[PDB]
């Protein structure tokens, strides 16, 4: 509910950008600039490997950010549509349920704990594999299925 | 002379490539949120 | 004069022993920078 930002280039919303952990982030690909005032004033640094970008959280917003974690068990998850499956690796989402444009939303474990950051997805009859950014102890990785276009 | 600048040149290069090492060794540990840069590479590679 | 010319090629041995010395000691240090790139591009890039 606040720790979600939208972005917007000429009037048109393009996608958001999460605040967890001590971190500001943003997908890469996306165009535009960010409509609070005061992070907009923020250097960001880039990467081509990953397609991300972030920064040093400003203190006084300290109080706004969300929790994380980094176990990934079987079972279900939640996201702003509805719910997740995850199973041999792979995130499942029933067909029909999101349209380009919706980049940049997290997805929540049981308890509200964010574990992944969703960019783009793959096109399949009955459910749908996404491409997402997730991390381990001190590192980052991109998982991406056969096929994905960027949403 | 001319055999002066080039050997300038050369040491300039040496230089130049540990640069770019150094900055795509330790950019993914900038971007995980939580975590500590360990304490080989934070002080005597690519430092 | 009695002999001929002398060419490029023609120096002392001690001046021609001053020229590998200097020579050699920067490409030793290009090589070591270029060896420290190639581990770090190859495991980069196997890793991902």
């Amino acid at each position: 509910n606040d720790c979600i930002f939208e972005v917007k280039h000429e009037g048109k919303v393009m996608g958001y950008a999460c605040l967890v952990g001590d971190k500001v982030m943003k997908p890469a690909h996306v165009k535009g600039t960010i409509d609070n005032a005061d992070l907009a004033k923020l250097a960001f640094k880039r990467s081509s490997k990953y397609d991300l970008e972030c920064a040093q959280i400003p203190v006084h917003m300290k109080s706004d950010a969300s929790k994380f974690t980094h176990e990934k068990p079987e079972g279900y998850y939640n996201w702003h549509h509805g719910a997740v499956q995850y199973s041999g690796g792979r995130f499942t989402i029933p067909t029909g349920a999101g349209k380009p444009g919706d980049s940049g939303r997290p997805i929540f474990d049981n308890k509200g704990r964010v574990v992944a950051i969703v960019l783009g997805g793959a096109n399949e009859g009955a459910r749908t594999a996404l491409s997402v950014v997730t991390w381990n102890k001190d590192i980052v990785t991109k998982i991406t299925p056969e096929g994905a276009e960027e949403w | 002379s001319v055999a002066s600048f080039v050997l300038l040149s050369m040491v300039g290069t040496a230089v130049g490539m540990c640069v770019c090492a150094r900055r795509r060794c330790i950019t993914p540990y900038e971007l995980t949120p939580g975590a500590t840069v360990p304490f080989l590479l934070s002080l005597l590679c690519c430092v | 004069a009695s002999h001929t010319t002398l060419g490029v090629q023609d120096i002392s041995t001690t001046a021609m022993s001053w020229v590998q010395k200097i020579t050699g000691g920067v490409g030793l240090i290009v090589a070591v920078a270029a060896l420290i790139l190639i581990v770090v591009l190859c495991v980069s890039f196997s890793r991902h």
